[PDB]
């Protein structure tokens, strides 16, 4: 079938958007304010060296291979009053991972070697500023398979379970380092995914290790 | 507005 151009945008003004809607209507590309499995295109806040803040969006962007361009994308199609390529407005970084890392180049090029692929994740609640089923929806994306309950893990050598967690999401008690003591794997902050995904390659479980007591 | 989060 025909799966068509279909764009979100992200870390846009109100205003800015409203650029984007006329580009869209002039050009009769469908734009939605949420992000699905449909969508092809990510427009991206950015600055001129194309590098942006990670956002929702932003995220799962780069985890669907998509098109994650800057929104100079749309202003300089404008400008021209035409349909520019893609390739050369396409974000290379982030502020946080590095401003040339290319993550969303790699995910596009890698769907076939997901990062996350081969591994169970439980996204241990509770988080802030990211619905859990986003999260799960994010690492599904990756490959990752999405569990539950601590007790819903696969057993077998070659299962390999992650339980995630965001620290700051917890009050005063460190239960997050208690978890050791219900299932064994090993416990990682939500960083740990994000910081995977954005780049696309799946990083290692040592800095993002939180200390479970025996 | 109540714009996007940032991480």
């Amino acid at each position: 079938v025909n799966k068509r151009m279909s764009m979100v945008v992200s870390g846009l003004t109100p205003e800015e958007f409203m650029l984007v809607y006329k580009f869209a209507r002039k050009h009769h590309i469908t734009l939605t304010n949420l992000i699905t499995e449909e969508t092809t295109h990510v427009v991206m806040k950015t600055d001129a060296e194309f590098v942006c803040e990670r956002t929702l969006k932003y995220f799962l962007g780069i985890a669907g291979g998509k098109w994650v361009v800057s929104y100079f994308w749309v202003t300089q199609s404008i400008k021209e009053r035409k349909m520019l390529n893609e390739h050369d407005f396409e974000v290379r970084g982030d502020v946080v991972n590095g401003r040339n890392h290319q993550g969303p180049k790699r995910a596009r090029e890698s769907q076939d070697r997901k990062i996350f692929r081969g591994l169970e994740i439980c996204c241990y609640g509770p988080f802030t500023n990211m619905p859990t089923d986003q999260l799960e929806w994010m690492v599904q994306l990756c490959g990752a398979s999405v569990v539950k309950e601590l007790s819903s893990f696969t057993l077998g050598t070659g299962v390999h379970p992650i339980v995630v967690v965001q620290p700051d999401a917890w009050t005063e008690d460190n239960g997050f380092h208690a978890i050791g003591q219900m299932c064994e794997a090993p416990v990682v902050t939500r960083e740990w995914v994000l910081d995977s995904v954005a780049l696309y390659q799946c990083q290692e479980l040592d800095t993002y290790l939180i200390p479970q007591i025996p | 507005y109540s714009r996007s989060p940032t991480f």
